Protein backbone atom coordinates (compact mmCIF):
# COMPACT_ATOMS: atom_id res chain seq x y z
CA UNK A 1 0.00 0.00 0.00
CA UNK A 2 2.54 2.94 0.98
CA UNK A 3 5.03 1.61 -1.82
CA UNK A 4 2.97 1.78 -4.28
CA UNK A 5 1.16 5.03 -3.11
CA UNK A 6 4.50 6.70 -3.17
CA UNK A 7 5.29 6.11 -6.35
CA UNK A 8 1.85 7.20 -7.61
CA UNK A 9 1.68 10.59 -5.86
CA UNK A 10 5.62 11.46 -6.98
CA UNK A 11 4.86 10.24 -11.23
CA UNK A 12 1.31 12.53 -10.85
CA UNK A 13 3.07 15.19 -9.08
CA UNK A 14 5.82 15.88 -11.35
CA UNK A 15 3.68 14.71 -14.64
CA UNK A 16 2.45 17.48 -16.80
CA UNK A 17 0.53 15.21 -18.52
CA UNK A 18 -3.42 14.09 -17.84
CA UNK A 19 -2.13 11.25 -20.14
CA UNK A 20 0.90 9.95 -17.44
CA UNK A 21 -2.02 9.91 -14.90
CA UNK A 22 -3.33 7.02 -17.01
CA UNK A 23 -0.07 5.43 -17.28
CA UNK A 24 0.44 5.67 -13.60
CA UNK A 25 -2.40 4.57 -12.07
CA UNK A 26 -2.27 1.35 -14.26
CA UNK A 27 1.25 0.42 -13.10
CA UNK A 28 0.08 1.59 -9.66
CA UNK A 29 -2.71 -1.23 -10.08
CA UNK A 30 -0.62 -3.69 -11.92
CA UNK A 31 1.59 -3.78 -8.79
CA UNK A 32 -1.23 -3.89 -6.25
CA UNK A 33 -2.87 -6.95 -7.76
CA UNK A 34 0.73 -8.58 -8.15
CA UNK A 35 1.90 -8.32 -4.45
CA UNK A 36 -1.76 -9.62 -3.27
CA UNK A 37 -2.86 -13.06 -4.50
CA UNK A 38 -5.96 -12.26 -7.07
CA UNK A 39 -3.52 -12.70 -10.45
CA UNK A 40 -4.12 -15.26 -12.49
CA UNK A 41 -1.11 -16.97 -11.44
CA UNK A 42 -1.90 -16.98 -7.47
CA UNK A 43 -5.32 -17.92 -7.80
CA UNK A 44 -4.03 -21.66 -6.24
CA UNK A 45 -1.23 -19.43 -3.57
CA UNK A 46 -5.15 -17.66 -2.79
CA UNK A 47 -6.86 -21.34 -2.74
CA UNK A 48 -4.18 -22.28 -0.38
CA UNK A 49 -5.15 -19.41 1.58
CA UNK A 50 -8.95 -20.20 1.90
CA UNK A 51 -7.66 -23.38 3.44
CA UNK A 52 -6.32 -21.71 6.45
CA UNK A 53 -9.23 -19.51 6.26
CA UNK A 54 -11.54 -21.91 7.48
CA UNK A 55 -9.53 -22.88 10.31
CA UNK A 56 -9.85 -19.31 11.98
CA UNK A 57 -13.86 -19.02 11.45
CA UNK A 58 -13.75 -22.78 13.24
CA UNK A 59 -12.20 -21.00 15.93
CA UNK A 60 -15.11 -19.07 16.35
CA UNK A 61 -17.08 -21.69 17.72
CA UNK B 1 -38.41 -43.35 -36.28
CA UNK B 2 -34.96 -42.11 -37.35
CA UNK B 3 -35.48 -38.64 -37.39
CA UNK B 4 -37.48 -39.10 -34.35
CA UNK B 5 -34.08 -40.44 -32.26
CA UNK B 6 -31.80 -37.95 -33.99
CA UNK B 7 -34.23 -35.62 -32.23
CA UNK B 8 -33.21 -37.16 -28.92
CA UNK B 9 -29.81 -36.79 -30.20
CA UNK B 10 -30.31 -33.19 -30.45
CA UNK B 11 -31.60 -33.08 -27.09
CA UNK B 12 -29.21 -35.15 -25.65
CA UNK B 13 -26.45 -32.78 -26.68
CA UNK B 14 -28.49 -30.18 -24.82
CA UNK B 15 -28.53 -32.48 -21.54
CA UNK B 16 -25.11 -32.92 -21.35
CA UNK B 17 -24.13 -29.20 -21.56
CA UNK B 18 -27.17 -28.62 -18.68
CA UNK B 19 -25.18 -31.24 -17.09
CA UNK B 20 -22.12 -28.80 -16.76
CA UNK B 21 -24.02 -25.68 -15.55
CA UNK B 22 -25.39 -27.95 -12.55
CA UNK B 23 -21.87 -28.92 -11.39
CA UNK B 24 -20.00 -25.64 -11.60
CA UNK B 25 -23.03 -24.38 -9.56
CA UNK B 26 -22.87 -26.87 -6.84
CA UNK B 27 -26.26 -28.27 -7.16
CA UNK B 28 -27.84 -31.52 -5.99
CA UNK B 29 -29.79 -32.26 -9.11
CA UNK B 30 -28.24 -34.76 -11.00
CA UNK B 31 -28.71 -35.88 -14.55
CA UNK B 32 -31.90 -38.51 -14.19
CA UNK B 33 -33.66 -35.47 -12.39
CA UNK B 34 -32.57 -32.64 -15.21
CA UNK B 35 -34.75 -34.58 -18.15
CA UNK B 36 -38.00 -34.10 -16.07
CA UNK B 37 -37.55 -30.43 -15.29
CA UNK B 38 -36.76 -29.94 -19.59
CA UNK B 39 -40.01 -31.13 -20.11
CA UNK B 40 -41.79 -29.86 -17.51
CA UNK B 41 -40.00 -26.19 -18.89
CA UNK B 42 -41.59 -27.24 -22.65
CA UNK B 43 -44.90 -26.95 -20.92
CA UNK B 44 -44.61 -24.03 -19.23
CA UNK B 45 -43.09 -24.21 -15.71
CA UNK B 46 -42.89 -21.46 -12.69
CA UNK B 47 -39.19 -21.65 -11.10
CA UNK B 48 -40.33 -20.51 -8.15
CA UNK B 49 -43.00 -23.08 -7.52
CA UNK B 50 -40.05 -25.95 -8.42
CA UNK B 51 -37.95 -24.57 -6.27
CA UNK B 52 -40.16 -25.01 -2.67
CA UNK B 53 -41.03 -28.44 -3.64
CA UNK B 54 -37.42 -30.02 -4.33
CA UNK B 55 -36.68 -28.39 -0.62
CA UNK B 56 -39.28 -30.44 0.70
CA UNK B 57 -38.87 -33.86 -1.49
CA UNK B 58 -35.17 -33.94 -0.44
CA UNK B 59 -36.66 -33.59 3.18
CA UNK B 60 -39.17 -36.23 2.15
CA UNK B 61 -36.65 -39.29 1.69
CA UNK B 62 -34.76 -37.91 4.78
CA UNK B 63 -37.79 -38.24 6.70
CA UNK B 64 -38.91 -41.59 5.68
CA UNK B 65 -35.11 -42.81 5.46
CA UNK C 1 -0.43 16.17 -68.63
CA UNK C 2 -3.69 18.29 -69.77
CA UNK C 3 -6.15 15.56 -69.52
CA UNK C 4 -4.75 14.46 -65.83
CA UNK C 5 -5.06 18.50 -64.76
CA UNK C 6 -8.37 18.59 -66.73
CA UNK C 7 -9.99 16.10 -64.82
CA UNK C 8 -8.95 16.50 -61.35
CA UNK C 9 -10.37 20.05 -61.33
CA UNK C 10 -13.84 18.92 -61.82
CA UNK C 11 -13.17 16.19 -59.63
CA UNK C 12 -13.51 17.68 -56.09
CA UNK C 13 -13.52 13.92 -54.14
CA UNK C 14 -9.80 13.83 -55.00
CA UNK C 15 -9.56 16.57 -52.01
CA UNK C 16 -8.51 20.11 -52.10
CA UNK C 17 -5.43 18.60 -51.94
CA UNK C 18 -5.48 17.32 -55.73
CA UNK C 19 -7.23 20.48 -56.81
CA UNK C 20 -4.10 22.58 -55.31
CA UNK C 21 -1.58 20.29 -57.00
CA UNK C 22 -3.77 21.30 -60.03
CA UNK C 23 -3.62 24.82 -59.17
CA UNK C 24 0.19 24.91 -59.28
CA UNK C 25 0.57 22.71 -62.48
CA UNK C 26 -1.49 25.59 -64.01
CA UNK C 27 0.89 27.87 -63.05
CA UNK C 28 3.33 25.84 -65.01
CA UNK C 29 2.00 25.03 -67.70
CA UNK C 30 0.93 29.04 -67.93
CA UNK C 31 4.54 29.43 -68.81
CA UNK C 32 4.77 27.47 -71.60
CA UNK C 33 2.50 29.21 -73.32
CA UNK C 34 4.77 32.19 -73.04
CA UNK C 35 7.38 30.26 -74.89
CA UNK C 36 4.74 29.01 -77.78
CA UNK C 37 3.71 32.75 -78.51
CA UNK C 38 7.00 33.64 -78.80
CA UNK C 39 7.83 30.51 -80.72
CA UNK C 40 4.40 31.26 -82.98
CA UNK C 41 5.74 35.05 -83.70
CA UNK C 42 9.16 33.79 -85.32
CA UNK C 43 7.06 31.75 -87.64
CA UNK C 44 14.57 24.27 -87.78
CA UNK C 45 15.34 25.97 -84.04
CA UNK C 46 15.68 22.49 -82.91
CA UNK C 47 17.62 24.11 -79.34
CA UNK C 48 14.60 26.38 -78.22
CA UNK C 49 12.41 23.60 -77.69
CA UNK C 50 15.01 20.87 -75.91
CA UNK C 51 14.77 22.63 -73.05
CA UNK C 52 11.53 21.41 -72.82
CA UNK C 53 11.94 18.05 -73.53
CA UNK C 54 14.02 18.19 -70.37
CA UNK C 55 11.24 20.43 -68.02
CA UNK C 56 8.57 17.91 -69.93
CA UNK C 57 10.20 14.66 -68.73
CA UNK C 58 9.80 15.58 -64.88
CA UNK C 59 6.59 16.75 -65.66
CA UNK C 60 5.51 13.53 -66.77
CA UNK C 61 6.65 11.65 -64.13
CA UNK C 62 5.55 14.21 -61.55
CA UNK C 63 1.77 13.67 -62.72
CA UNK C 64 2.43 10.23 -63.48
CA UNK C 65 3.31 9.41 -59.96
CA UNK C 66 0.83 11.19 -57.85
CA UNK C 67 -1.99 8.91 -59.15
CA UNK C 68 -3.92 7.48 -56.62
CA UNK C 69 -3.12 9.84 -54.06
CA UNK C 70 -5.12 12.11 -51.72
CA UNK C 71 -4.64 13.67 -48.31
CA UNK C 72 -1.38 13.38 -47.03
CA UNK C 73 -0.28 10.48 -49.01
CA UNK C 74 -0.28 13.11 -51.71
CA UNK C 75 2.13 14.91 -49.20
CA UNK C 76 4.16 11.76 -49.82
CA UNK C 77 4.61 11.90 -52.94
CA UNK C 78 5.87 15.52 -53.62
CA UNK C 79 7.41 14.50 -50.89
CA UNK C 80 8.99 11.98 -53.00
CA UNK C 81 10.51 15.01 -54.86
CA UNK C 82 12.35 16.54 -52.35
CA UNK C 83 14.84 13.96 -52.25
CA UNK C 84 16.33 15.54 -55.41
CA UNK C 85 19.64 17.26 -55.33
CA UNK C 86 19.31 18.73 -58.98
CA UNK C 87 18.74 22.87 -57.89
CA UNK C 88 16.45 23.31 -61.25
CA UNK C 89 14.31 20.28 -60.02
CA UNK C 90 14.82 21.22 -56.91
CA UNK C 91 12.96 24.66 -57.80
CA UNK C 92 10.26 22.98 -60.29
CA UNK C 93 8.89 21.14 -56.96
CA UNK C 94 9.07 24.05 -55.10
CA UNK C 95 6.48 26.04 -55.30
CA UNK C 96 4.24 23.12 -55.73
CA UNK C 97 4.97 22.05 -52.36
CA UNK C 98 3.49 24.87 -50.14
CA UNK C 99 0.27 24.82 -52.18
CA UNK C 100 -0.26 21.11 -51.54
CA UNK C 101 0.93 21.78 -47.74
CA UNK C 102 -1.44 24.71 -47.35
CA UNK C 103 -5.04 22.43 -46.61
CA UNK C 104 -3.13 20.25 -44.34
CA UNK C 105 -1.47 22.93 -42.48
CA UNK C 106 -4.76 25.13 -42.59
CA UNK C 107 -6.43 21.48 -40.47
CA UNK C 108 -3.37 21.98 -38.56
CA UNK C 109 -4.25 25.36 -37.42
CA UNK C 110 -7.71 23.46 -35.94
CA UNK C 111 -5.86 21.33 -34.26
CA UNK C 112 -2.87 22.65 -32.71
CA UNK C 113 -5.17 25.81 -31.38
CA UNK C 114 -8.87 25.77 -30.97
CA UNK C 115 -11.53 23.90 -33.29
CA UNK C 116 -12.11 20.50 -34.75
CA UNK C 117 -11.63 18.97 -37.95
CA UNK C 118 -14.86 19.12 -40.20
CA UNK C 119 -14.16 17.78 -44.09
CA UNK C 120 -15.94 16.35 -46.38
CA UNK C 121 -13.22 14.61 -47.89
CA UNK C 122 -10.56 13.12 -45.56
CA UNK C 123 -7.47 14.80 -46.17
CA UNK C 124 -6.03 14.65 -42.32
CA UNK C 125 -4.96 12.25 -40.22
CA UNK C 126 -7.84 12.89 -37.92
CA UNK C 127 -10.55 9.85 -38.59
CA UNK C 128 -13.15 10.69 -36.10
CA UNK C 129 -15.61 8.70 -34.58
CA UNK C 130 -19.31 10.17 -34.09
CA UNK C 131 -20.89 10.23 -31.16
CA UNK C 132 -18.37 8.76 -28.94
CA UNK C 133 -18.72 12.24 -26.67
CA UNK C 134 -20.66 10.89 -24.33
CA UNK C 135 -17.90 11.41 -21.63
CA UNK C 136 -15.24 8.92 -23.48
CA UNK C 137 -13.46 11.65 -25.72
CA UNK C 138 -10.72 11.38 -23.90
CA UNK C 139 -10.32 8.09 -24.99
CA UNK C 140 -10.13 6.40 -28.65
CA UNK C 141 -13.05 9.51 -30.68
CA UNK C 142 -10.20 10.84 -32.79
CA UNK C 143 -8.37 8.14 -34.79
CA UNK C 144 -4.75 8.77 -35.98
CA UNK C 145 -4.93 7.54 -39.41
CA UNK C 146 -1.78 6.59 -40.73
CA UNK C 147 -2.63 7.47 -44.56
CA UNK C 148 -3.23 11.03 -44.23
CA UNK C 149 0.12 11.28 -42.50
CA UNK C 150 1.94 13.56 -44.04
CA UNK C 151 5.73 12.48 -44.88
CA UNK C 152 7.56 15.85 -43.62
CA UNK C 153 6.43 15.14 -40.08
CA UNK C 154 7.35 12.08 -38.13
CA UNK C 155 5.36 9.63 -35.84
CA UNK C 156 6.59 11.74 -32.83
CA UNK C 157 5.28 14.74 -34.38
CA UNK C 158 1.75 13.28 -35.46
CA UNK C 159 1.44 11.82 -32.31
CA UNK C 160 2.34 15.33 -30.19
CA UNK C 161 -0.68 16.89 -32.43
CA UNK C 162 -3.21 14.74 -31.04
CA UNK D 1 -19.07 12.09 12.66
CA UNK D 2 -19.14 9.70 15.99
CA UNK D 3 -15.31 8.66 15.23
CA UNK D 4 -12.80 11.03 13.60
CA UNK D 5 -12.97 11.10 10.04
CA UNK D 6 -15.27 14.03 10.31
CA UNK D 7 -12.51 16.61 9.01
CA UNK D 8 -12.33 15.22 5.58
CA UNK D 9 -13.57 17.70 2.75
CA UNK D 10 -17.11 17.33 2.80
CA UNK D 11 -17.15 16.79 -1.18
CA UNK D 12 -15.05 13.75 -0.75
CA UNK D 13 -17.62 11.88 1.36
CA UNK D 14 -20.23 13.24 -0.04
CA UNK D 15 -19.51 11.50 -3.39
CA UNK D 16 -18.85 8.31 -0.98
CA UNK D 17 -22.05 5.96 -1.94
CA UNK D 18 -22.65 2.26 -0.39
CA UNK D 19 -22.73 -0.27 -3.26
CA UNK D 20 -24.31 -3.64 -2.42
CA UNK D 21 -21.43 -6.21 -3.25
CA UNK D 22 -21.72 -9.73 -5.12
CA UNK D 23 -24.78 -11.77 -4.52
CA UNK D 24 -23.84 -15.03 -2.60
CA UNK D 25 -25.69 -17.43 -2.12
CA UNK D 26 -27.38 -17.08 1.12
CA UNK D 27 -23.64 -16.96 2.93
CA UNK D 28 -22.68 -13.82 5.37
CA UNK D 29 -23.71 -10.31 5.29
CA UNK D 30 -19.94 -9.24 4.96
CA UNK D 31 -20.42 -10.78 1.25
CA UNK D 32 -22.53 -8.05 0.61
CA UNK D 33 -20.91 -4.97 1.78
CA UNK D 34 -18.98 -2.23 -0.62
CA UNK D 35 -17.94 1.10 -0.39
CA UNK D 36 -18.39 3.06 -4.19
CA UNK D 37 -16.60 6.15 -4.64
CA UNK D 38 -18.97 8.04 -7.35
CA UNK D 39 -16.55 8.99 -10.14
CA UNK D 40 -18.41 11.01 -13.30
CA UNK D 41 -17.53 14.16 -15.47
CA UNK D 42 -14.09 14.42 -16.79
CA UNK D 43 -12.90 12.85 -14.16
CA UNK D 44 -14.09 9.28 -15.34
CA UNK D 45 -11.24 9.41 -17.44
CA UNK D 46 -8.91 9.87 -15.34
CA UNK D 47 -9.54 8.08 -12.86
CA UNK D 48 -10.04 5.16 -15.68
CA UNK D 49 -13.51 3.42 -15.39
CA UNK D 50 -11.72 -0.03 -15.86
CA UNK D 51 -9.87 0.72 -13.22
CA UNK D 52 -12.63 0.92 -10.56
CA UNK D 53 -13.63 -2.16 -10.56
CA UNK D 54 -10.66 -4.21 -10.18
CA UNK D 55 -9.55 -1.36 -7.30
CA UNK D 56 -13.21 -3.04 -5.87
CA UNK D 57 -12.03 -6.37 -6.35
CA UNK D 58 -8.84 -5.37 -4.11
CA UNK D 59 -10.76 -3.77 -1.50
CA UNK D 60 -12.87 -7.48 -1.42
CA UNK D 61 -9.84 -8.90 0.02
CA UNK E 1 -47.20 -34.72 -22.23
CA UNK E 2 -49.57 -34.65 -18.99
CA UNK E 3 -48.83 -32.19 -16.49
CA UNK E 4 -50.43 -34.78 -13.70
CA UNK E 5 -48.22 -37.75 -14.22
CA UNK E 6 -45.04 -35.29 -15.07
CA UNK E 7 -45.18 -34.47 -11.41
CA UNK E 8 -45.39 -37.79 -10.41
CA UNK E 9 -42.22 -38.83 -12.49
CA UNK E 10 -40.18 -36.28 -10.32
CA UNK E 11 -41.30 -37.14 -6.52
CA UNK E 12 -40.18 -40.75 -7.64
CA UNK E 13 -36.82 -39.32 -8.75
CA UNK E 14 -35.85 -37.85 -5.79
CA UNK E 15 -37.83 -40.16 -2.98
CA UNK E 16 -35.96 -43.62 -3.87
CA UNK E 17 -39.53 -45.13 -2.44
CA UNK E 18 -42.84 -46.71 -4.91
CA UNK E 19 -45.33 -44.78 -5.92
CA UNK E 20 -48.43 -46.74 -4.18
CA UNK E 21 -46.33 -46.20 -1.24
CA UNK E 22 -45.76 -42.06 -1.09
CA UNK E 23 -49.03 -40.40 -1.58
CA UNK E 24 -48.55 -37.47 0.96
CA UNK E 25 -46.02 -35.54 -1.14
CA UNK E 26 -47.69 -35.90 -4.52
CA UNK E 27 -50.92 -33.50 -3.04
CA UNK E 28 -48.50 -30.89 -1.69
CA UNK E 29 -47.19 -31.42 -5.54
CA UNK E 30 -50.34 -30.32 -6.57
CA UNK E 31 -50.75 -27.45 -4.17
CA UNK E 32 -48.28 -25.79 -5.03
CA UNK E 33 -48.08 -26.11 -8.93
CA UNK E 34 -51.62 -25.97 -9.28
CA UNK E 35 -53.23 -22.49 -10.09
CA UNK E 36 -49.65 -21.38 -10.40
CA UNK E 37 -48.24 -23.76 -13.44
CA UNK E 38 -47.15 -20.72 -15.26
CA UNK E 39 -44.53 -18.24 -13.91
CA UNK E 40 -46.12 -15.31 -11.86
CA UNK E 41 -43.31 -13.34 -12.97
CA UNK E 42 -41.99 -12.72 -16.42
CA UNK E 43 -38.87 -14.54 -18.16
CA UNK E 44 -35.51 -12.75 -18.15
CA UNK E 45 -32.38 -14.58 -18.97
CA UNK E 46 -30.65 -11.23 -18.92
CA UNK E 47 -30.53 -11.18 -15.10
CA UNK E 48 -29.62 -14.87 -14.33
CA UNK E 49 -26.69 -14.55 -16.80
CA UNK E 50 -25.21 -12.04 -14.06
CA UNK E 51 -25.55 -13.74 -11.35
CA UNK E 52 -24.38 -16.79 -12.75
CA UNK E 53 -21.52 -13.97 -13.33
CA UNK E 54 -21.88 -12.79 -9.58
CA UNK E 55 -21.24 -16.49 -8.66
CA UNK E 56 -17.80 -17.46 -10.40
CA UNK E 57 -16.53 -13.72 -9.67
CA UNK E 58 -16.65 -13.80 -6.07
CA UNK E 59 -15.22 -17.18 -6.60
CA UNK E 60 -12.22 -14.81 -8.23
CA UNK E 61 -11.98 -17.43 -11.58
CA UNK E 62 -12.64 -15.08 -14.62
CA UNK E 63 -11.66 -18.29 -17.10
CA UNK E 64 -14.75 -19.67 -15.66
CA UNK E 65 -17.13 -16.28 -16.07
CA UNK E 66 -16.44 -16.77 -19.70
CA UNK E 67 -16.73 -20.97 -19.78
CA UNK E 68 -20.10 -20.42 -18.51
CA UNK E 69 -20.98 -17.94 -21.34
CA UNK E 70 -19.61 -20.44 -23.94
CA UNK E 71 -22.18 -23.19 -21.78
CA UNK E 72 -25.05 -20.38 -22.27
CA UNK E 73 -23.80 -20.14 -25.77
CA UNK E 74 -24.22 -23.57 -26.70
CA UNK E 75 -27.84 -23.19 -25.15
CA UNK E 76 -28.94 -20.90 -27.82
CA UNK E 77 -27.06 -23.13 -30.38
CA UNK E 78 -29.04 -26.01 -29.93
CA UNK E 79 -32.29 -23.75 -29.57
CA UNK E 80 -34.75 -26.99 -28.51
CA UNK E 81 -36.04 -25.25 -25.10
CA UNK E 82 -38.02 -21.96 -25.56
CA UNK E 83 -37.64 -21.13 -21.74
CA UNK E 84 -34.05 -20.66 -21.44
CA UNK E 85 -34.58 -18.96 -18.25
CA UNK E 86 -36.59 -21.60 -16.45
CA UNK E 87 -33.82 -24.31 -16.36
CA UNK E 88 -31.42 -22.01 -15.04
CA UNK E 89 -33.15 -19.78 -12.61
CA UNK E 90 -33.94 -23.25 -11.20
CA UNK E 91 -29.95 -24.11 -10.42
CA UNK E 92 -29.80 -20.29 -9.34
CA UNK E 93 -32.09 -20.81 -6.98
CA UNK E 94 -30.42 -24.18 -5.56
CA UNK E 95 -26.76 -22.49 -6.02
CA UNK E 96 -24.50 -22.96 -3.31
CA UNK E 97 -20.09 -21.59 -3.34
CA UNK E 98 -17.76 -25.19 -3.87
CA UNK E 99 -14.97 -22.74 -3.62
CA UNK E 100 -13.78 -26.02 -6.46
CA UNK E 101 -15.60 -27.70 -9.27
CA UNK E 102 -12.75 -27.82 -11.90
CA UNK E 103 -13.79 -30.56 -14.22
CA UNK E 104 -15.33 -28.51 -16.71
CA UNK E 105 -15.04 -29.70 -20.52
CA UNK E 106 -17.44 -28.16 -22.50
CA UNK E 107 -20.25 -29.95 -25.10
Amino acid sequence: LECSWDELWNKVQQAQDLDHIIAAHEVFLDTIISRCLLDSDSRALLNQLRAVFDQIIELQN
Amino acid sequence: AAAAAANLNAVRETMDVLLEISRILNTGLDMETLSICVRLCEQGINPEALSSVIKELRKATEALK
Amino acid sequence: IRRYTDQRSLDRSFGLVGQSFCAALHQELREYYRLLSVLHSQLRLLVWTYDPKIRLKTLAALVDHCQGRKGGELASAVHAYTKTGDPYMRSLVQHILSLVSHPVLSFLYRWIYDGELEDTYHEFFVASDPTVKTDRLWHDKYTLRKSMIPSFMTMDQSRKVL
Amino acid sequence: RATNAQFDSPEILRRLDVRLLEVSPGDTGWDVFSLDYHVDGPIATVFTRECMSHYLRVFNF
Amino acid sequence: KSPNVLLQNLCCRILGRSEADVAQQFQYAVRVIGSNFAPTVERDEFLVAEKIKKELIRQRREADAALFSELHRKLHSQGVLKNKWSILYLLLSLSEDPRRQPSKVSS
